[PDB]
């Protein structure tokens, strides 16, 4: 673990250069000239479960956008047939990997939202809550099955155990 | 300027051109809120959000910007703690609890009253730490101090050198113990790299 | 050459899909003459064509 | 009609930081 951490270290020193110069971006500044939206000032949690609650109904959205009605996704972000699919079924429902891999980054930040939302109601303690907020992020690969959906991500799992082990 | 939460929390509640173009930035959102998560010494913390007239997305709109020697004293504090704490008492927490057919929770009837139990905190012994008392587990410590942090924006930062000496004895664990270059010899970038380049492998090194 | 419907001298009905969690194959070579083909000595061939690749759906 | 012109103008204007160069 120690020398593939810093085998990762030397290639991020070596394939290290200076980013192209450009005009300054802001992209909330654009937003914010637009009506269309406001601005005020929540509790983190709140939010949390507000962008969780809307990735869910973006996520119905895009499953009822092409009349589907034979598909169920769960709240907890997990897709289940009803039926046993026909050959036709099967290519209406053929959407890209990119919509299973935002599926599964929902579900990690369901994960890690829901962790705090179990701790403010007085179920666990802190020091339980940084136990299980440490093993989520070393356990990405065993919680969520995102490591099938791009294989790269194999290089983010095994650094997270290399991690793990040190420390 | 803002708005007060209760509208956009009766907007999130009860609730197609304009509708449909808002959602494409839904990773961005999902980025800024977990580059937003509250350290293990808050118990709230509070964050701007932009939102869409009929809740379409909710952004976090905030850059987390820390103090780094107060940071890596904090971060000391807890490793302290929770090595004590662990040597002292444990139920590691039952991973998804609320289940697949119901809905997440609401925050207004449930947490909105409900006052958050007690942190992670160190004691901070009141002669030796009395430089660092009355600011180290702020969120964002000595913000509105104009001898310390320039302004609101909280970009710069300059301190005074008994502060500095007990952040630096806070801080004991996660630093090490060097004082010299002499150590890292053959075991440094430009070593890696020369090994990089003929092929050959250190005792230790990578690859 | 290719295989038709009417050389396979006996294919019958397709009543039900599956019983006790047990998918029941339809008895008949419609879907794999929809999936592929047949030569004259009873070889199979496979269509290709599936760009998306859909990892998700390979596997249910 | 002009929900769609004002994300187009926001487009733009993202594709402004880029515009004279990529072109």
């Amino acid at each position: 673990s120690y020398q593939k951490l810093l085998k990762y270290y030397v290639l991020n020193a070596l394939k290290h250069r200076p980013p192209k110069a450009q005009k300054k971006r802001y992209l909330f500044r654009s937003f914010k000239a637009t009506k269309f939206f406001q601005s005020t000032k929540l509790d983190w949690v709140e939010v949390g479960l507000q962008v969780c609650r809307q990735g869910y109904n973006m996520l119905n959205l895009l499953i009822h956008r092409k009349n589907l009605n034979y598909l169920h996704l769960d709240y907890n972000f997990n897709l289940k047939p009803v039926k046993t699919l026909t050959t036709k079924e099967r290519k209406k429902s053929r959407f890209g990997n990119a919509f299973h891999l935002c599926r599964e980054v929902l579900r990690l930040t369901k994960l890690v939202v829901d962790s705090h939302v179990q701790y403010r109601l007085g179920n666990v303690d802190a020091f339980q809550l940084a136990d299980g907020l440490q093993y989520i992020f070393a356990h990405v690969g065993q919680l969520t099955g995102m490591y099938r959906y791009k294989y790269k991500l194999m290089r983010q799992i095994r650094m997270c155990k290399d991690l793990k082990h040190l420390i | 300027e803002d708005m007060p939460p209760e509208h956009v929390r009766k907007i999130i509640r009860d609730h197609k051109r304009v509708y449909l173009g808002a959602l494409k930035y839904m990773p961005h959102a999902v980025l800024k809120l977990l580059e937003n998560m509250p350290m293990p010494w808050e118990q709230i913390r509070d964050v701007p959000v932009l939102y869409h007239i009929t809740g379409a997305i909710s952004f976090v709109n905030e850059i987390p910007w820390v103090i780094e020697p107060v940071y890596i004293s904090q971060w000391g504090s807890m490793w302290i703690m929770m090595r004590r704490e662990k040597r002292d008492r444990f139920k590691r927490m039952r991973f998804p609890p609320f289940d697949d057919e119901e809905p997440p929770l609401d925050y207004a009837d449930n947490i909105l009253d409900v006052e958050p139990l007690e942190a992670i905190q160190l004691e901070l012994d009141p002669e030796e730490d009395a430089p660092v008392l009355d600011w180290f587990y702020d969120h964002q410590p000595l913000r509105d101090s104009r001898k310390y942090v320039n302004g609101s924006t909280y970009q710069r930062w300059q301190f005074t050198l008994p502060m500095m000496s007990t952040l630096y004895r806070l801080a004991n664990q996660l630093l090490t113990d060097l004082v010299d270059d002499n150590y890292f010899y053959l075991f440094d970038l430009k070593a890696f790299f020369t090994s990089k380049a003929l092929n050959m492998a250190i005792p230790g090194g990578p690859k | 050459d290719i295989l038709a419907s009417e050389d396979v001298e006996g294919q019958e009905a397709a009543t039900l899909p599956s019983e006790g969690g047990v998918r029941i194959t339809p008895f008949n070579l419609q879907e794999e003459m929809e999936e592929g083909h047949f030569d004259a000595d009873g070889n199979y061939f496979l269509n290709r064509d599936a760009q998306i690749r859909d990892s998700w759906l390979d596997n249910i | 009609e002009e929900a769609d012109a004002i994300y187009a103008a926001l487009d733009k204007r993202m594709d402004e930081r880029r515009k004279e160069r990529r072109e």
